[PDB]
This record gives C-alpha cells, sequence and structure tokens, in this order.
RNA sequence: CAGUCGCGUAAGCGGGGCAUAGGAUCACAAGAUACAAAAAGGAAAGAUCUUGGAUUUUUGGAAAAGCUACGCUAGGGAUAA
RNA sequence: UAGAUGUGCAUAGUUAAACCGAUCAUUAAAAUAAUGAAUAGUGUCUAAAGUUAGACCCGAAGCCUGGUGA
RNA sequence: AUGUAUUAAGGAGAGUAUAACUUAAUUUAUGUUUAUGAUAGAGGUUAUCAACAUAUGAACUCUUAGAGAAAUUACUUAAUAAACGAAGUGAAUUGAAAUAUCUUAUUAACUUCAGGAAAAGAAAUCAAACGAGAUUCUAUGAUUAGUGUGAACGAAAAUAGAGCAGCCUAUUAAAAUAAGUAAAAUGGCUUUAAAGCUGUUUGAAUAUUGUGGG
C-alpha cells in the first residue's frame, strides 16, 4: 500500500491512542547501505576540527645560512638547518589547518534521513508518542527538589536510581541497547534525567539530531509533532512538483 | 545660490547623491510632497522624459 | 552486527590509491614512474613548450575576433512551448511574458540578455497564444499567427528582465509616449500604483531602434511607421518610375 | 560544381612552363568586405578576403666579440696530461 | 502568512563576426549546385590527473639590499 | 592552529622569609557569605586551617637630566620597545628554457612622521537611456574585458557577507564655495590611447535660463 500507519502512544503507559498515516516513501523506503554510508560519513567531515598544523622548512626558526662549505670538509654538503634531513628540520608534507568537510546533495541527504527513519520503522524501533514527552518523575520528589529541602547529592542520587528502575521495567535501559528521546523543545525532567543516568539512554532536541544519531541506539522515542516536523524538513526529493504527511486515521478519544 | 558679496556659486547644501537619498527615503513614508523641487524627484524624472523624450 | 558497523559504499565506487615511492613490489618504487634522470624527473617542463618549434598559433596566427557586444539570447522553440502548455505549466489564456517564461523553467534557470522564439516544431503548433519576447524568427512569427495568436517583440536588457521576475517593474507592450499631451495621464498612473516601480527601457541605438521599428519582427515600435516608410533610420525606399 | 573567356570543322583542351632547384606569423602598406563600433550619432583602433616589400640565408624564422696559467659551481669522464 | 532575493552549467546550431536560426557559413544577387556542422544534461563521493602555488626529496657557484669590523 | 573577549610602552642590573618580591623585599582596614558555603575546638613561625568584593602602606639602580667606559658620577618629585600604519627612495635573485621591453615588483629593504590603531571616506563616483548612491574588510564576477612580439600581467559594473552614519550648528569647533588652479606643449610615472601623479615653459570659465568635470 502507498501509505503506512503510525501508532501514537501515551509515553508513560504506552497505550495506542491515535493512528496516523504516512507515505511509503517516508517510512517504508528500501534499505540503501551505500546512501546511508555517504550521509553518516558526510556528517563526520563537518564535525571535524581540522586544525592540526606542522612547520615546513620555510617556517622553522633559525637562520638560512649554509651549514657546511660546498666542498672541503669531506662530509655531505648541507644547506640550511631547516631541511627535513636535519634534526629539527621541518616536515615537508605535514598536516596543516584546512577544511575536511565534503558536499552531499540536499536530495541525497534527505533520502538518507528517511532511509534511516524507515530502517527503524520496519524493525519496530521507531516508537512515536504524543506531545509532552517527559519523564513522569514522582510528584513528591519534584516538590522537594523545587523547594530546596533536598541537597544536590540526594537530588542527583535519586534521579539516577529512578531512571534506572524505570527504564528496566520498560525493557528500555542498558540491558536492552538504549533509547534516544527526540523532542521539539528542551524539557527539564527528561534532559536532566538522562544527564545523570546516561547509561539508560539520552535525549535530544529536534535541531540536534543527525542521520548518525537515529542509528546509534536501540530504539528511537520521538514525539508526534517532532516526527511531523522531521519528515517535512527532509522530503526535498519528494516535494518537487502531496503525499500523506500526518494524515489521521483514528483520532484520540478525548 | 550665488553669493551677493562674493559673486560665487555656493554648492547646494545637499549634493546630488544626498538629494537622491532624501527622495528615496521620503518616498518610503509618503512624504515626497514636502521636499522642494529636485531633479531626483520621481515625478520630475518622468515628466522630463514624457515632455521631451530621448 | 550493528548498522553503523555494516555500512559501506558500493564496491564500484572505490578505486586503487597509487602511493609512489613505497617499494619495488608496489610497481611504483624507485623512479616513481618518472623514467631515468631527465628534465621530467628533475624539474618541470612549461606546458606551452614544444621543444623549440614554433606553435601553429604563432605560425598561422589567431583568426577573427570575439564580439563583446553581441546579445546573449535565451533560445526558445515552439516544440518546447507546446509541451509546457499541454502539461499545464504555462497558461495559454493569459499573456505569456518574460516573467512567466522565466519562472516556468522552459528557458532554464539563467536570465540572459533576451529571449528569442525559434521555429523548431512549427508544424504541430496549433495553440492560440499571446506571447511577448525580445525576438522571433520569421518561421516562428507566422507559425504563431497561423494558429490564431498574437506575437509582439519588445526591447529588454539583462537588468530589466531581472526586475520583471522580481516584480520591481511592470510589463507593458508599448513604448513611453512623447509630448506634453501625455504627462497628465502617465503621471496619474504612477501615483495610483502606490509603489516604486521601475520603467522598462526603450531602445536607444540605431540598430536596436530599427529592429523593433519594422513589422517583419513585429516590433512594438512598428506603429510609428507609415505603409510606404522604411524601418531604417537612414535608408529610404526609392521610387519606381521614369523621370 | 557555379561564374565567363580563348582556341578548334568537331571531339574537346586550358586553374602557366617536359618533370625534378624561391620560407610563415607579427609589424607595415595598397585595394575590397559592411562584420562589431565601450552612453548615443560618427570616427579611431580592430575582424574577414586579396596582394606587396625578407642572404627573416642559423632559410619551423635572437639585433650579439674575445681572454682567464688566479678562475668558481654543477656534472660527464664521448680519452682529454 | 505571503512575495522576492543570492555565482554557475546545460537546454541549438552556425560564422572571423553579427544578422540569421533547424537551419547557418563561402558563392561580390539569390537559388538542395557543391562542401562542413545536429539531439542528456547536472551534482556528489572514491581514485587518477592537467594548471598555478616550495609542488616528490636533498644539493651550488653566484646576484641585490640593510648592517658589522682597522 | 583557529575562534571569542579584553587591553594599547617594553626590558635589564642588584637585593630579598627559595610558593610569598623591592632595603617596609609575607603592610594595614572595610563589607558579605561561611558546608543549606564557594566553585561552639587547636593553631601569630608548631604561623599564614578563608574565599569573594572594595580600599590601602611600601615599591631600589639603569635604559631615562647633564657628562660617561649603561646600571657610575652628579642632581632631581628629569621618565614610552618591537610589530602594525602613511608618505618618500626603491633593487636583485626568479620567468621568458639566452636576452635588452616585460616579469620578479608600487615587492624586500631603508628613511621620515603618527596613533592605539593608522589610512580612507559622505561623489567634479559609477552607469547607459533603466538606474545605483561614502569609506574599509572577504569572496564571486575573473586563468574575464584588456594589455603585451611573447612569457605573463590583469580591471570595473554588479552580486553576497561583515559593519552601517551622516554632515558644515561638522559634538569640538573648519569655507565668506576655492586661479598660476583646471588645462595645453614637452620630459617622465601610472596605464589600454581615457582618467589620475609630475619637473620645465605657458594658461581658462561662473550654474539645468545648460557655466565647469567625466
Ligand atoms: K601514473
Ligand atoms: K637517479
Ligand atoms: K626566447
Ligand atoms: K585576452
Ligand atoms: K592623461
Ligand atoms: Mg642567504
Ligand atoms: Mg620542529
Ligand atoms: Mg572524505
Ligand atoms: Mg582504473
Ligand atoms: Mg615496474
Ligand atoms: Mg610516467
Ligand atoms: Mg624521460
Ligand atoms: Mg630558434
Ligand atoms: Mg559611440
Ligand atoms: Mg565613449
Ligand atoms: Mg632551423
Ligand atoms: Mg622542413
Ligand atoms: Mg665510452
Ligand atoms: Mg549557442
Ligand atoms: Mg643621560
Ligand atoms: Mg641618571
Ligand atoms: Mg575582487
Ligand atoms: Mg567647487
Ligand atoms: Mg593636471
Ligand atoms: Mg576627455
Ligand atoms: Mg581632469
Amino acid at each position: 500500500i502507498t501509505n503506512v500507519p503510525v501508532t501514537v502512544y501515551s509515553f508513560p503507559e504506552l497505550e495506542p491512542r491515535s493512528l496516523e498515516s504516512y507515505s511509503a516513501r517516508h517510512l517504508h523506503l528500501p534499505l540503501r547501505r551505500d546512501i546511508l554510508h555517504l550521509a553518516v560519513i558526510y556528517e563526520g567531515d563537518s564535525t571535524r576540527r581540522g586544525m592540526a598544523s606542522t612547520k615546513t622548512r620555510y617556517e622553522v626558526h633559525g637562520s638560512h645560512k649554509k651549514m657546511s662549505p660546498q666542498k672541503g670538509t669531506g662530509n655531505a654538503r648541507r644547506g640550511t638547518r631547516q631541511s627535513p634531513l636535519m634534526k629539527g628540520g621541518g616536515k615537508t608534507f605535514g598536516p596543516k589547518p584546512r577544511d575536511f568537510s565534503t558536499k552531499l546533495n540536499k536530495k541525497v541527504y534527505d533520502l538518507a534521513w528517511r532511509t534511516a527513519l524507515s530502517y527503524r520503522y520496519k524493525r519496530g524501533e521507531l516508537i512515536v508518542t504524543e506531545d509532552g514527552l517527559d519523564l513522569p518523575l514522582p510528584n513528591d520528589f519534584l516538590w522537594l527538589a523545587g523547594g530546596g529541602k533536598l541537597s544536590r547529592e540526594l537530588e542527583d542520587g535519586y534521579v539516577r536510581k529512578w531512571v534506572h528502575e524505570f527504564m528496566t521495567s520498560l525493557n528500555w535501559g542498558k540491558e536492552a541497547g538504549r533509547t534516544t528521546f527526540i523532542t521539539g523543545d528542551k524539557r527539564p525532567n527528561l534532559f536532566t534525567g538522562f544527564e545523570l543516568a546516561g547509561a539508560e539512554g539520552r535525549a535530544l532536541e529536534l535541531w540536534d539530531v543527525d542521520v548518525k544519531d537515529l542509528l546509534e541506539t536501540g530504539r528511537i522515542v520521538i514525539e508526534r509533532s517532532a516526527l511531523k516536523e522531521m519528515i517535512e524538513d527532509h522530503q526535498s526529493d519528494l516535494v518537487t512538483r502531496g503525499p500523506n504527511l500526518g494524515e489521521v486515521l483514528v483520532r484520540a478519544p478525548r | 545660490t550665488k553669493h551677493p558679496i562674493t559673486g560665487k556659486w555656493h554648492n547646494p547644501k545637499y549634493s546630488l547623491r544626498r538629494q537622491a537619498e532624501l527622495v528615496k527615503l521620503a518616498q518610503e513614508h509618503g512624504v515626497e510632497e514636502l521636499l522642494p523641487f529636485t531633479r531626483k524627484l520621481n515625478e520630475e524624472k518622468l515628466r522630463k522624459r514624457v515632455e521631451l523624450g530621448l | 552486527a550493528s548498522i553503523l558497523a555494516s555500512l559501506s559504499d558500493n564496491r564500484g565506487a572505490y578505486h586503487k590509491r597509487i602511493r609512489k615511492g613505497r617499494g619495488p613490489s608496489s610497481g611504483y618504487g624507485k623512479t616513481a614512474g618518472r623514467g631515468t634522470k631527465g628534465q621530467k624527473a628533475h624539474g618541470h617542463v612549461k606546458p606551452w613548450f614544444q621543444g623549440g618549434q614554433t606553435p601553429l598559433i604563432v605560425s598561422h596566427g589567431r583568426k577573427g575576433f570575439v564580439n563583446q557586444f553581441a546579445a546573449d539570447m535565451s533560445e526558445l522553440n515552439l516544440e518546447k512551448l507546446q509541451e509546457w502548455i499541454e502539461a499545464g505549466r504555462i497558461d495559454p489564456t493569459k499573456p505569456i511574458t518574460p516573467k512567466e517564461i522565466i519562472k516556468s523553467g522552459i528557458i532554464g534557470s539563467s536570465i540572459k540578455d533576451g529571449i528569442k522564439l525559434l521555429g523548431r516544431g512549427k508544424e504541430s503548433f496549433k495553440i492560440p497564444v499571446t506571447i511577448t519576447v525580445s525576438r522571433a524568427s520569421a518561421s516562428a512569427i507566422e507559425a504563431i499567427e497561423a494558429a490564431g495568436g498574437k506575437i509582439v517583440t519588445r526591447f529588454y536588457t539583462k537588468e530589466s528582465l531581472k526586475r520583471l521576475v522580481e516584480g520591481k517593474s511592470l510589463h507593458t507592450d508599448k513604448p513611453l509616449p512623447v509630448g506634453k499631451e501625455h504627462v497628465e495621464e502617465i503621471l496619474a498612473q504612477a501615483r495610483s500604483l502606490k509603489k516604486k516601480y521601475y520603467r522598462l527601457p526603450d531602445p536607444t541605438s540605431r540598430w536596436d531602434i530599427e529592429y523593433y521599428r519594422d513589422p517583419a519582427h513585429r516590433g512594438y515600435l512598428s506603429h510609428q511607421l507609415a505603409p510606404g516608410e522604411s524601418p531604417s533610420l537612414y535608408f529610404k525606399v526609392p521610387t519606381g518610375g521614369e523621370k
């Protein structure tokens, strides 16, 4: 079928509440390892610093006088002291500060984004939820932490213990790969919870996600609004002239 | 403005470049009717062409 | 196992890297494919060098010149104009002007010095349209009118064609009038628009004026001529008779 | 092949010589061409075609004398003591 | 929300060049008389390359400028 | 190495609690918070078992008064490196497979002058019949136009980004609108023949009611 369903769950309980429909060219593309490779490698060339530097014979300190006479000493005739053949001479083809980034077509970079998003869809590792995707930390702890009764040492020691036991019950923790939470905005509970308990997963903002981040954990837990904005920003090859982008089949029973 | 005592033609207070920046800045706020006669006025530019032509 | 540890480009995309000066068995060992103690091994030869013999461009010379004043028209044919209309990418009911010819993609994504309508596929063109370009071939003018259409060749520049796409200039198929009996009506229009629009330039040189002054090209200045008058600003039609 | 001339009854022959021994470009100069003309009308200087002046004779085309036993450097040792 | 903006290459060939144009150029007028030229591009990566930069590496005698020393 | 921020004179000699710095070489006081901090004791040499913020005493000699063999003399509340900037003068190695024009190169270097920056700057500018609207920095435009026998050299318009600011009543005190000037001949520079710089000899005009430059 041209379109594929997407069940929207309530995050804490994971109850299917709504059903959305996307096109097969969004979450049902074939697995292209060559195109996923070009994209993941195109992102590594951009995050690289490329500031390494080395001094050539034309930058090494010292005078450019001739070391030994052209002939008469019997030793091999030598020129300046900054030659690579000397002890403290310069490296001829040494590293230099340059740009390692390469180019990747926007259409090819968008196809690689929807191919990594479909690789997770067919394997069941793409678990979309409703909005407000934050860890449901207990109310008592939030009341004490906000109040300031609890010290930092206890405030952090609890978040680590609760997030570990919450992810283990869901089979979502370190014992089962890990999970990545992708939300539109930064939520205190979520982003703070996965900062102290990082072995159980991580959290990211929609703008801080790459094609390499979708493929780096066991599962992807994304918000409904985040996904609709994630596939709508990487359909350049599709929107050229539309396809199902968030079409609702079953509405949430208010 | 020729000076009466010195008989010298004082250069205009606003140069031809600046006259074009006033006509272009006044036309953005609809205040082109208040500036004095200028060769850079959009109506003077057009009137001179239609009247005389190339 | 993991996906990121199982990705790679197709084998046909990878090619052998030749590192010279890294052993005899590599095949590029000592000499590094340079030979033995020549000028190509010790230094560098000037590319233009032929050993001393004079080149042919010095023995024959350079022929001709490069015209730096010729206009770079954007060629457009009728075989392609009909395809855009059948696809619904150009509305034939409305006037087809350079703004709508450049934004549709028929001539490409480059705005050049003009647009010329050519007559390739003039036999299967039967759509009545109202097109306006900078030039048109003799076979394209009668092919447009044979189907029941109208064509007009206006004068454009590279800058004026860009303002039409940007909306900074309104398109018009008529030249600016001349005389004191038109200021009241032309100045009236400018105020009503309530915007700073630029005007489309009119030809100034002799050749440019003459091209749009004859009905053979359907020039928009052809209405200034009399039936017996000639387009040329210098030559005149001699009179036939014995006297 | 087109153009248009000579000779010949005609067929036909004629794009120099029975054959084999006379160098370009650039610059410069004389004709034609009507191509472009740096705001525009002209022009200048350019472009195409034809042609001319060359021990351009180191004739694929530098305006060009020697000495060093005080010699220098990079090389080869085509044998040079 | 709506509209505009930001190099480039290709889409048409032809000639010295324009006009011209699926036709164009020489034929001093033109004309299937002759001769030539016509149809998938564009971006990216891997590799090998031409060009300009020290340019595969090491090595002169010398030349110029500013200083030093009786 | 790059980026961001801040700042805009540097060195040496000798002495001294050898983490502590100037013959006072470990000065003297304030305010706040102090384990819920900040990022109910012992301890003044068995020391500085307190951080932050704001004040504060002292700080020698030379470079650096004059002289001289700098760190001395003799006097006295004597005192300012380099790089960067503008102008002047101005090469050679190198390339052209030699070499004179050319290139190297408005380069290196030197000389003077000036500041935390300097220089430049609100069109006698560019454009082309439509219009743009000061200067500076970056890229594209551009192995382009063009120049040159060649080798090579090489713009501008425009576009994008960084910044944005206009004025003469200049936010620091200036014009009664510019004459030996514009320009011409000639010798050079720059360069495409224009514009621009210049020694010598000469030498204009007075605003779109069309005077003057391009
Ligand atoms: K090779
Ligand atoms: K060798
Ligand atoms: K030569
Ligand atoms: K050129
Ligand atoms: K001059
Ligand atoms: Mg040296
Ligand atoms: Mg080293
Ligand atoms: Mg790579
Ligand atoms: Mg191969
Ligand atoms: Mg081999
Ligand atoms: Mg080889
Ligand atoms: Mg060889
Ligand atoms: Mg020769
Ligand atoms: Mg002209
Ligand atoms: Mg001119
Ligand atoms: Mg020879
Ligand atoms: Mg021969
Ligand atoms: Mg032998
Ligand atoms: Mg073409
Ligand atoms: Mg002194
Ligand atoms: Mg003293
Ligand atoms: Mg530039
Ligand atoms: Mg004046
Ligand atoms: Mg002068
Ligand atoms: Mg002039
Ligand atoms: Mg002048």
